[PDB]
């Protein structure tokens, strides 16, 4: 199977053969060379990437329209030492029980397939997801994309996730680092890296020789 | 709470630990090679035996009064 | 007071625990099941069987003269 | 990976995990919870 | 003949025999069946020998452990680099070396710890250290914390290039045994480049950094306004300014007018009075030398260019009348057998690194480092522990070589043959030597300790009593006091100040160095060295001629090198075998070690280390009295465990308590090694039989079925707890003495 | 055919042979690791390309600026434009590191490729490039890949040709070489460029040699 590969001309390990979604072969310490541990990792993939779009959308948006002037949200930095309508302990430990219930149903289906497909107070609800990460039904796929038929066309749209959210997680991470060691928004660092591309870097905060 | 407190704590801990190795040691020698699992321990069974410790107590006095907890047939030398 | 009566008691119980394991293990043993054959006072029975070394009860006579002269001290 | 699986599961790597484990909590409890020399329960 | 010879992919790299424990050897593999397992395969995991038999893959696995170490060694030193640029007080010790006490190491406040971050100085808490690495960094030019943090990057960077290179060439490219067996080659390029072009680098470095920069804290410029390192190389007139033979350029050094040199190259002797440490400009002459020695030494030994010598013919040439073949067949042993060339290495690093401990205390080469007494007894001390424990693990690899490796098919007649044949000999005249010196010197104590008690000390060998004066060491002293005016003309001073002629030179209101007098208890104590020495040579001699064979057991070579016995038959044969010899011998070098390092500190408490204040009045920490009080044993009693004893046992509460807790850790830990050593196995092996009735009445017997240590085994954990408690105690027992009254 | 003996293994197929081995580094005997005889003509290849543009290109800018065409700002000496900051620097529109990460970059996309093809002859033609991959596949020999863009005007048609347009850029890759090497001493002992170098050995050849430039 030639698909395109991160580093042409290379060999695609085999426990890779191309049949996931962003399946590129790119594994170089062999961590999915255990079948059981890559389903396990699939799963992990999957969700790391969907907090991650979800966090880089509400972290980048509201900071882009707080520099247009539209909203007056605070920096994504200092939002955890807010005045809110109750003491953030509380809100934690309310997200810690809806989420023991929505991680323990993702959970029993992942280590029973096709166990909790079923709407427990009504049993004629019925989630119709046939792959394990992929829930499917009406809560989680209203608009009916995502139930086709057609061939190779569910993998498009899987590939189109898992990319998009790659580089959600990469730019989250980046987000992150840019706060703790440039001691500003993302916005000004992109404004700044667009204003004078040569100097305004990472080498811009540094004490180097050569500069 | 100068002695009486703390010894209960102390005695519920190291009962939980001693039942649970002694459980995990009686599962094990059941098996294909019981060696090979005494120096490379089967962690998700380990797991499990170690999380169902919270009760030691009653199920210590249930092998006590069922007869499944001492033996009777040992090895003993020339007497 | 208490915990030199406490170091004590752990030495008589000691010394207790190595006279009586040699009075009681004088004839026999899983390791030499025929002591009583080679008299109270031996070297060994050789380095067969894992090694023997101090295996009478003279041996545990000898041991146990250890414990009693630091429990009286 | 089933064979680092394997060997992470010896006794050694095993204990040393668990002991540090156990030492860490240890050390918290002792700095969240200092000069404990009787129980208040 | 000498080429690159390598294996493509001899090992492929995989996990799998990280999943099975004993791999290496035939009987591991199968796992265990008894508590024996566990021991024998931590016990015989790097003796490689034992596993296989063709000298290529010994030779391959010995590479790259070597690698191994060499990354573990990178990674201390990057560590210790790191820990000075972060968690020290090494700036602060720069402004004022003579009072503020260096410290490089902080501990966590969790149950009481904080006591252990005493003040030191400088506006800093930490534990005081005595590695002397600040008076190192000092000597190298070090004046901030980032250049500590690069060199610490670096070592990082090297110690991850050592991993890397072990890989490479075990797993992937593996020489073969030709590229091994090149010893001249070997010779040559380790004698030529790593010693000659690393001194001459060295002393590169040393004249091109070190000496201006030392030159200027020297004159007391303030280390923050000193200029960096590069701007003596790029400003060449900075450097005419404090030498002022730079101003030349490389012209002089062509022309051999190296006279024009003299200014940064000098032979002078004694000590810097700012620092009282060596001159640097000696140091770079000495480097240099050094370089151009070793760079002329290595190119002797015959190559792929014809010229040379070859080590082979030279072995062969050299025999007599009354040696018989002479040298002949060891080029075939020291070329075929690793255990032979490891006792040799081993013998000759012990002896250097004595000889490294003497010759550091007697000639500081550190500024700042001979009046920081605390630094000069841990580094003796520690040096020297270091000597013994490889002159001692010389003799037992070559046991092991005798037992293993020997054939005499190749040794006829030569002087190995020769030795073998003569042994009882040889071993009688040394038994009559060990118990003339004991004799003729511990009952000298003896003697005069019962004089002492009996109220007759005009009956005494001491200095007031009949005299033994040491008159070939003094002789010798004063030979060596008077070498720059007759023997050695160009020198400006002695060598060292302990020699009788010369002054006394002072830092800080302290005593550096000082002429050291011989007496009758100098005499004494040099002949207990001489007697405690000729003993262990004994002890190790002995299991070294008799691993083969002997009159009592014919067949001793059959039984291998580590077995514990042959029965209690032929009256008792324990301990017959030369692993046992070694056994003793760590006993007796123990003692050795001990004993000298109790005179170095009682000799130099009492006549040399001290306080000097206005008039130039010497008072000495424990005021002379090892002159009096060391020529009985019941002297050393009293007035030297006893008194200076003191400060461990009150330090509790201090800054100091961690001492005292290991001091009495110690003492318990040599206690504790006894059960092992007074002991044998069969108690605890029917022992460990009624303990496992008891568990086994609870269904919880092991699988793995509990056995008693073996009796090597016995014995090898005996000794070794035995020497950790008496080594650590004589650790806490110095440190806390010397940081309090240093 | 000159130099020192013929090796054996020397045999004279390789352009810009003469059998000068005397440490015997291409015996192919035990030939592991970096010194594989299929990998050490291709090393001298490369750091020879590198070092003829380097030759050049330090040598070019100060001729230029004697002659006059370009600005005399950047007349400068190979050592004073950057390499070397301690010694001398020059203003760019970005800073050294950002035009180093930058540089590293686009060698990265490069170097990596043409190793990729050096141990895998026939891959970097296969797998989509930006629509370059159909010349990007060299044909034979790793240090002659040509092609539409590696060779776009059609030298060397013929085998005897090429053969000595191979021998003219040995020859000529190992006097830049050389010349780096006395580029680099040079400037250690002097202290000026390699041009000025040149004018002085020319003015006065006999007080302006190597034995006079001993003292700096
Ligand atoms: C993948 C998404 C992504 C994107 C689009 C950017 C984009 C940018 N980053 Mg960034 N970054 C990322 C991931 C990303 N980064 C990650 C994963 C890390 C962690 C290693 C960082 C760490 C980082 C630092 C530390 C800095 C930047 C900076 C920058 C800006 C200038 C480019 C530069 O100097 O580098 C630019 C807007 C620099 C900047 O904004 O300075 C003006 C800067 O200082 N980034
Ligand atoms: C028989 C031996 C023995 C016993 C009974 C104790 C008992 C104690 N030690 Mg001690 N100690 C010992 C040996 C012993 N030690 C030795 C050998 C050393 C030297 C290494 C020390 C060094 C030491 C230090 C340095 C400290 C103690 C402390 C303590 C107290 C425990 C603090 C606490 O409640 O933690 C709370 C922990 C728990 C309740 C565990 C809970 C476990 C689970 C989660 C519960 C369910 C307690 C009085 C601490 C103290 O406060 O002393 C007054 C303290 O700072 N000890
Ligand atoms: C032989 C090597 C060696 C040794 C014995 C130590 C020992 C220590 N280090 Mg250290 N360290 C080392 C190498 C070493 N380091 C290297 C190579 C680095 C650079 C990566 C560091 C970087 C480092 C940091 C950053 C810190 C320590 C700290 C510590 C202390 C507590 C560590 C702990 O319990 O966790 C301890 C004294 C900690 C410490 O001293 O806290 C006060 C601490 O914060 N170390
Ligand atoms: C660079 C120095 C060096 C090197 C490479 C070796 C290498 C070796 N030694 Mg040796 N040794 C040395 C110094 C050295 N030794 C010194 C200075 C001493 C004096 C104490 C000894 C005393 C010694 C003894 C008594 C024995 C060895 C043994 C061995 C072999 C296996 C060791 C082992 O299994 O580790 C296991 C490591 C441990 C169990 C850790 C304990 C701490 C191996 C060839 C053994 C041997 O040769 O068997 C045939 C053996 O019995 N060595
Ligand atoms: C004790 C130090 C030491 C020694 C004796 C050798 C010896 C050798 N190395 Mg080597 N190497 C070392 C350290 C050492 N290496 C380190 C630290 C690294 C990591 C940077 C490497 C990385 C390395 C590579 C990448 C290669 C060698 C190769 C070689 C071989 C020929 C090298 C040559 O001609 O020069 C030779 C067996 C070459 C080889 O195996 O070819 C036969 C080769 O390709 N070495
Ligand atoms: C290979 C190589 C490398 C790494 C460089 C690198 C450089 N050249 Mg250059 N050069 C090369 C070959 C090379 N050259 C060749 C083969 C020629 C002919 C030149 C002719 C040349 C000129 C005429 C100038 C440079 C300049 C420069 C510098 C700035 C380049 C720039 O702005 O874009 C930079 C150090 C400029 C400089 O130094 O300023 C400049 O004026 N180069
Ligand atoms: C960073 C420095 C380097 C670190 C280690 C790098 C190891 C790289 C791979 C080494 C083996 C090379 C040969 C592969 C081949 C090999 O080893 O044996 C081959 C074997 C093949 O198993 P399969 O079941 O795939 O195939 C069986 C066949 O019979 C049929 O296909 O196993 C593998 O392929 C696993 C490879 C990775 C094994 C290690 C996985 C984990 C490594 C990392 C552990 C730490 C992770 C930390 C994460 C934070
Ligand atoms: C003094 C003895 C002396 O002159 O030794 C030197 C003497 C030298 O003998 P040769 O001249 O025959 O030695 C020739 C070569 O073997 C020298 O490498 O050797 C012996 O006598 C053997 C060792 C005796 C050791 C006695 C103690
Ligand atoms: C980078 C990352 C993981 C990277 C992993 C890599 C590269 C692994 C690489 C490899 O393993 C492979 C593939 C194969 C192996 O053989 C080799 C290696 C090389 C080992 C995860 C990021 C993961 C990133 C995540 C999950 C981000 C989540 C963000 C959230 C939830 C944000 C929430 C909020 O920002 C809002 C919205 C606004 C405010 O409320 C504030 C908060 C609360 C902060
Ligand atoms: C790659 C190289 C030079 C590259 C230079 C570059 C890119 C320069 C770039 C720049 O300058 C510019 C343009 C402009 C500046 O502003 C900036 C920089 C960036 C500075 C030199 C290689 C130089 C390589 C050299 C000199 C190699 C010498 C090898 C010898 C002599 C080998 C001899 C033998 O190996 C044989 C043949 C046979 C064996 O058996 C025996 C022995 C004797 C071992
Ligand atoms: C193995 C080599 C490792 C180190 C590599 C880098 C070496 C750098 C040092 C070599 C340069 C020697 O520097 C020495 O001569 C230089 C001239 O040549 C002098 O430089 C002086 O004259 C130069 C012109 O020639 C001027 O541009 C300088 O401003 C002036 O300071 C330095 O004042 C002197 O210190
Ligand atoms: S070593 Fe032990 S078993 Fe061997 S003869 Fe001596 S006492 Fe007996």
């Amino acid at each position: 199977n030639d698909r395109p590969l991160w580093f042409p001309g290379s060999k695609a390990p085999e426990w890779l053969d191309g049949s996931l979604p962003g399946d590129f072969g790119f594994d170089p310490l062999g961590l999915g060379s255990d079948p059981e541990l890559l389903k396990w990792f699939v799963q992990a993939e999957l969700v790391h990437c969907r907090w991650a779009m979800l966090g880089a959308a509400g972290i980048f948006i509201p900071e882009a329209l707080t520099k247009a002037g539209i909203l007056n949200t605070p920096s994504w930095n200092v939002a955890g030492d807010q005045q809110y309508f109750a003491d953030p302990t509380t809100l934690f430990v309310i997200e810690l029980i809806l989420f023991a219930w929505a991680e323990g149903r993702r959970w029993a289906d992942i280590v029973n397939p096709g166990c909790v497909n079923v709407d427990p107070v009504f049993p004629n609800n019925k989630l119709t997801g046939t792959d394990v990460g992929y829930p499917g039904g009406l809560w989680f796929d209203p608009l009916g994309w995502g139930q086709t038929k057609d061939a190779k066309k569910l993998k498009e749209l899987r590939t189109k996730e898992i990319k998009n959210g790659r580089l959600a997680m990469l730019a989250v991470l980046g987000a992150v680092v840019q706060a703790n060691y440039t001691h500003t928004g993302p916005i000004d660092n992109l404004l700044a890296h667009l204003a004078d591309p040569g100097h305004n870097t990472i080498f811009a905060l540094s004490n180097l020789v050569g500069k | 709470g100068e002695f009486v407190y703390p010894g209960l704590v102390f005695l519920y801990i190291a009962g939980w630990i001693g039942w649970v190795g002694r459980a995990y040691l009686i599962d094990v020698r059941t098996s294909k090679k019981p060696t090979e699992k005494e120096i490379i321990i089967d962690v998700p069974l380990a797991l499990r035996i170690m999380s169902k410790g919270l009760t030691w107590p009653v199920a210590a006095i249930g092998e006590l009064r069922s007869g499944k907890l001492v033996e009777k047939s040992a090895n003993i030398t020339v007497s | 007071d208490f915990l030199v009566h406490h170091a004590i008691a752990l030495g008589l119980h000691t010394t207790t625990l190595i006279l009586v394991k040699g009075a009681l293990d004088a004839r026999g043993s899983k390791l030499m099941p025929d002591k009583k054959e080679f008299g109270y006072s031996f070297p060994c029975d050789g380095p067969g069987r894992g090694g023997t070394c101090d295996i009478s009860a003279w041996d545990a006579f000898y041991l146990a003269v250890f414990w009693m002269l630091n429990t009286i001290g | 990976m089933q064979d680092v699986k394997t060997y992470l599961s010896t006794a050694p790597v095993l204990a040393t995990l668990w002991f540090g484990f156990l030492a860490g909590l240890l050390i918290e409890i002792n700095r969240f919870f200092p000069d404990a020399l009787v129980l208040p329960l | 003949e000498v080429k690159i010879m390598v294996e493509k992919d001899p090992v492929k790299t995989s996990f799998e025999k990280w999943a099975k424990p004993g791999h290496f050897s035939r009987t591991l593999a199968k796992g265990p069946n008894t508590t024996t397992w566990i021991w024998n395969l931590h016990a015989d995991a790097h003796d490689f020998d034992s596993h296989t038999n063709d000298l290529e893959e010994i030779s391959r696995k010995v590479f790259s452990a070597h690698f191994g170490q060499l990354a573990v060694i990178f990674i201390w030193l990057s560590g210790m680099y790191f820990h000075g640029a972060r968690f020290s007080n090494y700036e602060a010790w720069l402004s004022d070396p003579t009072h503020i006490k260096p410290s490089a190491q902080v501990v966590w406040p969790i149950v009481g710890q904080k006591i252990l971050n005493g003040d030191v100085g400088g506006g800093f808490q930490g534990i005081q250290i005595t590695s002397g690495f600040f008076q190192l960094w000092r000597a190298s030019g070090i004046t901030s914390e980032l250049q500590l943090y690069t060199t610490a990057i670096g070592g990082l960077i090297f110690a991850a290039l050592m991993l890397f290179a072990g890989w490479f060439h075990y797993h992937k490219a593996a020489p073969k045994l030709a590229w091994f067996q090149n010893v001249e080659s070997m010779l040559n390029h380790h004698l030529a480049g790593l010693l000659g072009l690393g001194s001459l680098a060295w002393a590169g470095h040393q004249v091109h950094v070190s000496l201006p920069i030392n030159r200027l804290l020297d004159a007391g410029v303030d280390p923050k306004e000193i200029p960096l390192p590069h701007e003596f190389i790029l400003n060449r007139d900075l450097l005419a300014q404090l030498y002022p033979s730079f101003s030349k350029g490389l012209t002089p050094f062509f022309t051999l007018n190296w006279s024009e040199y003299s200014d940064f190259l000098t032979f002078r002797g004694g000590l810097n009075p700012v620092t009282g440490g060596l001159w640097l400009t000696d140091t770079a002459h000495h480097h240099l030398a050094i370089a151009v020695l070793f760079l002329v030494a290595g190119h002797m030994y015959r190559t792929n260019f014809g010229i040379g010598h070859s080590m082979k013919e030279i072995l062969e040439a050299h025999k007599g009348p009354f040696t018989g073949e002479g040298h002949k067949g060891l080029y075939e042993i020291l070329t075929t057998s690793w255990h032979a060339q490891l006792a040799i290495n081993l013998a000759m690093l012990g002896s250097l690194t004595i000889i490294v401990a003497h010759h550091m205390y007697a000639m500081p080469p550190y500024p700042y480092l001979a009046t920081d007494y605390a630094t000069q007894l841990s580094l003796f001390t520690h040096h020297m522990w270091i000597g013994g424990f490889l002159v001692v693990g010389a003799a037992a690899h070559a046991a092991i070589f005798m037992v293993r490796d020997y054939d005499p098919t190749t040794q006829y007649n030569n002087l190995l043959d020769r030795v073998l044949r003569h042994r009882d000999a040889i071993i009688s005249h040394l038994n009559w030597v060990c118990i003339f010196l004991g004799f003729h010197s511990f009952g000298l104590y003896i003697h005069n300790d019962t004089m002492s008690a009996l109220g007759r000390p005009q009956d005494m060998f001491s200095d007031t009593a009949i005299q033994l004066q040491p008159v070939f060491a003094q002789w010798i002293q004063n030979t060596h006091a008077l070498a720059p005016s007759l023997t050695a003309p160009n020198a400006t001073a002695s060598t060292s100040l302990t020699w009788g002629g010369g002054d006394l030179v002072a830092v800080g209101g302290k005593v550096a160095l000082l002429p050291i007098p011989l007496g009758t208890a100098d005499f004494l104590v040099h002949h207990i060295h001489a007697f405690t020495i000729h003993v262990t040579v004994l002890i190790l001699l002995k299991g070294v001629l008799f691993a083969r064979s002997s009159r009592l057991i014919p067949d001793k070579a059959n039984l291998g090198f580590r077995f514990p016995c042959d029965g209690p038959g032929r009256g008792g044969t324990c301990q017959v075998s030369a692993w046992d010899h070694v056994f003793l011998g760590l006993f007796w070098m123990y003692n050795a070690i001990s004993v000298v390092i109790f005179h170095f500190s009682w000799k130099m408490q009492s006549d040399v280390w001290g306080s000097i204040s206005d008039q130039g009045v010497v008072t000495h920490i424990t005021g002379g009295n090892f002159a009096q009080s060391s020529i009985t044993i019941n002297g050393w009693l009293r007035d030297f465990l006893w008194a200076q004893a003191s400060q461990v046992i009150q330090s509790y509460g201090s800054s100091l308590s961690a001492y005292g807790l290991l001091f009495l850790g110690a003492h318990f830990v040599w206690a504790f090694s006894l059960m092992f050593l007074f002991s044998g196995r069969g108690y605890w092996q029917e022992l460990i039989e009624s303990i496992v009735w008891a568990h086994n009445k609870l269904k919880v017997a092991p699988a793995i079925q509990p056995r008693a240590l073996s009796i090597v085994q016995g014995r090898a954990v005996g000794v070794a707890h035995y020497l950790l408690g008496g080594i650590a105690t004589t650790w806490a027992f110095f440190l806390a003495r010397i940081i309090s009254v240093g | 055919f000159a130099s020192k003996q013929s090796l054996s293994y020397l045999d004279g197929t390789l352009p810009g042979d003469y059998g000068f081995d005397p440490l015997g580094l291409m015996d192919p005997e035990g030939a592991g690791g970096f010194i594989d005889p299929q990998w050490l003509p291709y090393a001298e290849i490369i750091n020879g390309r590198f070092a003829m543009l380097g030759a050049a290109g330090a040598i070019a800018p100060e001729v230029l600026g004697r002659i006059g065409l370009i600005p005399q700002e950047t007349a400068i000496p190979w050592f004073q434009s950057g390499v070397i900051p301690p010694v001398g620097n020059y203003s760019y529109w970005a800073d050294p590191y950002t035009l180093f990460v930058l540089e590293m970059a686009l060698m990265g996309f490069a170097e990596h490729r043409r190793a990729q093809d050096y141990y895998k002859p026939g891959s970097m033609g296969k797998q989509y490039f930006l629509g370059l991959e159909k010349f990007l596949g060299g044909s034979g020999n790793p240090a002659y890949p040509g092609g539409p863009i590696f060779n776009f005007l059609g030298f060397g048609k013929n085998e005897k040709e090429l053969q000595e347009l191979k021998v003219k850029e040995v020859k000529n890759g190992r006097l830049a070489m050389m010349a780096v090497l006395g580029y680099f001493t040079q400037a250690i002992f002097t202290g000026v460029g390699p041009f000025q170098n040149l004018l002085d050995h020319l003015a006065d050849p006999v007080h302006n040699n190597v034995l006079t430039n001993l003292k700096i």
